[PDB]
C-alpha cells in the first residue's frame, strides 16, 4: 500500500534517470554527428 | 435524469457478501436487484496524487454531474422531442443503462487516458469540459430558434392591428374600418375583407378620411405593402423551419449529448469508485462493485449486505 | 508525508468522522492521554485536548488533514524526526513558560 506508493515514487525517479540517459544518448549522437561535420569541414579545408 | 446510485464497494468487500457474489447470485440480487458492474484496471497503479486529486475534485464531479443532468433535462423539455431517448436508445457504453454499468469497455484509452489514475482524472476533467460545449451549443441554438420563431408568424391573420396587409384589397388605403357621398367617385367597395370596406375615393381626401378614421370605426394598421405580408409569410416559414430544426435535429443532438453525458457520468462514477476502493483496499486498480437503481428497501438491503465495509 | 499535529480528546469522534476516506485504513493517529486539560496555544484557561500524529498520503489529503488539525485548536507543535529533539524542545518550552 504505502510502501507500494513509495516504490512507485522511487521508480518515477528512476524513470526520470532513464529518460535523462536516453536524452543524453541522443544528444551524444547529435554531438558526434556535429563532430563528424566539423571533421569533414577541417578535412576538406586541409 | 437518474442521480448517481452506485454504492462505493471495494474489490475485497464488494456489494454482496462475496466479491464474486456481486456479479451474480448477490444477496441484493435476492431482492431482484440488477446490480452488476465491473471496472477495467488502469495500466499502472495510481499514486497518492491520484487519490488526492479525486478527493479534491469530488465536488467538481458533483458540479459537472449537476450541470449535465440540468442541461439534459432542459434540452428534453424545451425541444419537447428529445425525451424519446431510453436507456437502450441512449446506448451508454453501447448498452442499456443497466448493462452500461456492467460494461467497462468504455474505460479504454479512447475516452479515458488509460494511464495511471492521475492522468485518468485529467481525462475525465477534459471530457467534462468538452461536454460543457454541448450545453453551450444547446443554449445558443435555443436562443437562435426562439428569436426566429417569435420573429414571424407572431402577428395577426389580417384585417387587424398587425399583419393586415395579407387581407388587403389587393385612391384606396389599408384601413379595414371595424366597428361618404361627395363629388369623388364614392361608388366603390374595396376587397379588404377578412372587416369591411366603405365607400371612398382618392379624388377627395375628405371622403377617404371619413370612410377610414374620421368618425365611428377606426382604420386598422397594416404592413405597408402586400410584399411586406409575403416577406412576413416567408420569414414565418423560415422560423418554423428553424424551430423544427431545434425541436427535431437539435433535439436529436441534445439526446446524443445526454447519452454522452450519461456515459461521462458513469466513467466519473467508476473513477470515484476506484478511488474509494483504493482508499478501502489495495492501491492498484481492482474493483468488484456493482451499480443499479433499486428502491429504498433495496438500498436498505444493499446496506445490510455491505455493512461489512461501510463509510 | 508528515501529518504531525494534535487531535483533541473531546473532539476525537469529530476528527475520526471527518476525512475518514483520507485515512484509508493505513493511517493511525496516536492520540495523547490528555488526562489533564492541555493548555491551548492561545487560551490560558486550557482545555481537554489531546495530541495525535497521523500519516499523510496525497497532497489534497495532507492539506485537508492540516486544515482539520488547525480547526481543531488542540495543543499542537511540530514533531521532530528524532524523538530526543522533540523532548528537548518540550523541556525548553516548559522552562520558558
Amino acid at each position: 500500500m504505502v510502501r507500494f506508493i513509495r516504490q512507485e515514487a522511487e521508480e518515477k525517479a528512476n524513470e526520470i534517470s532513464v529518460s535523462a540517459e536516453e536524452e543524453f544518448n541522443i544528444e551524444k549522437l547529435q554531438l558526434v554527428e556535429a563532430e563528424k561535420k566539423k571533421i569533414r569541414q577541417e578535412y576538406e579545408r586541409k | 435524469a437518474s442521480r448517481y446510485w452506485v454504492v462505493s464497494l471495494p474489490v475485497q468487500n464488494s456489494a454482496a457478501s462475496v466479491w464474486n457474489r456481486l456479479q451474480e447470485q448477490i444477496s441484493k440480487h435476492s431482492f431482484d436487484t440488477p446490480l452488476y458492474r465491473f471496472n477495467i484496471p488502469n495500466l499502472r497503479v495510481g499514486t497518492l496524487d491520484s487519490l488526492l486529486a479525486l478527493s479534491d475534485d469530488l465536488v467538481k464531479s458533483n458540479s459537472f454531474v449537476e450541470s449535465v443532468s440540468h442541461k439534459i433535462r432542459r434540452q428534453i423539455e424545451e425541444l419537447e422531442r428529445v425525451s424519446g431517448i431510453e436507456s437502450s436508445s441512449l446506448s451508454v457504453d453501447g448498452v442499456p443503462v443497466d448493462t452500461y454499468l456492467t460494461r467497462f469497455v468504455w474505460d479504454e484509452a479512447k475516452y479515458p487516458t488509460m494511464s495511471p489514475l492521475r492522468e485518468i482524472v485529467d481525462g475525465i476533467h477534459t471530457l467534462v469540459a468538452k461536454i460543457e460545449d454541448d450545453l453551450k451549443v444547446r443554449v445558443a441554438e435555443y436562443n437562435n430558434v426562439r428569436s426566429q420563431l417569435n420573429a414571424i408568424n407572431r402577428k395577426q391573420s389580417g384585417s387587424l392591428a398587425v399583419r393586415d396587409l395579407s387581407n388587403l384589397v389587393k385612391l384606396v388605403t389599408l384601413l379595414a374600418v371595424v366597428p361618404t357621398s361627395y363629388v369623388v367617385p364614392r361608388s366603390s367597395k374595396l376587397l379588404y375583407e377578412d372587416l369591411y370596406t366603405v365607400t371612398l375615393f382618392g379624388r377627395v381626401a375628405d371622403n377617404f378620411r371619413i370612410a377610414a378614421r374620421e368618425k365611428g370605426f377606426q382604420i386598422r394598421d397594416f404592413e405597408y405593402s402586400s410584399e411586406a405580408q409575403e416577406s412576413r409569410n416567408q420569414e414565418l416559414e423560415k422560423l418554423v423551419h428553424d424551430q423544427e430544426s431545434l425541436r427535431s435535429s437539435l433535439l436529436q443532438w441534445c439526446y446524443t449529448s445526454y447519452g454522452e453525458v450519461f456515459s461521462s457520468w458513469m466513467h466519473f462514477c467508476a473513477v470515484r469508485v476506484f478511488a474509494e476502493s483504493i482508499l478501502r483496499y489495495g492501491l492498484p486498480p481492482s474493483f468488484l462493485a456493482c451499480v443499479l437503481a433499486p428502491s429504498v428497501k433495496g438500498e436498505k438491503k444493499v446496506r445490510s449486505i455491505l455493512e461489512e465495509l461501510c463509510g | 508525508g508528515f501529518i504531525a499535529g494534535l487531535v483533541p480528546r473531546e473532539k476525537s469522534m469529530s476528527f475520526e468522522r471527518m476525512l475518514f476516506r483520507a485515512t484509508r485504513g493505513n493511517v493511525f493517529l496516536r492520540q495523547a492521554v490528555v488526562d489533564e486539560p492541555v493548555v491551548d496555544p492561545v487560551s490560558g484557561e486550557k482545555m481537554e485536548k489531546n495530541v495525535f500524529v497521523v500519516f499523510y498520503s496525497g497532497e489534497r489529503a495532507k492539506n485537508k488533514i492540516l486544515k482539520i488539525c488547525d480547526a481543531f485548536g488542540a495543543n499542537r507543535y511540530p514533531f521532530n524526526e528524532e524523538f530526543d529533539k522533540q523532548a528537548q524542545a518540550i523541556s525548553e518550552v516548559s522552562g520558558r513558560l
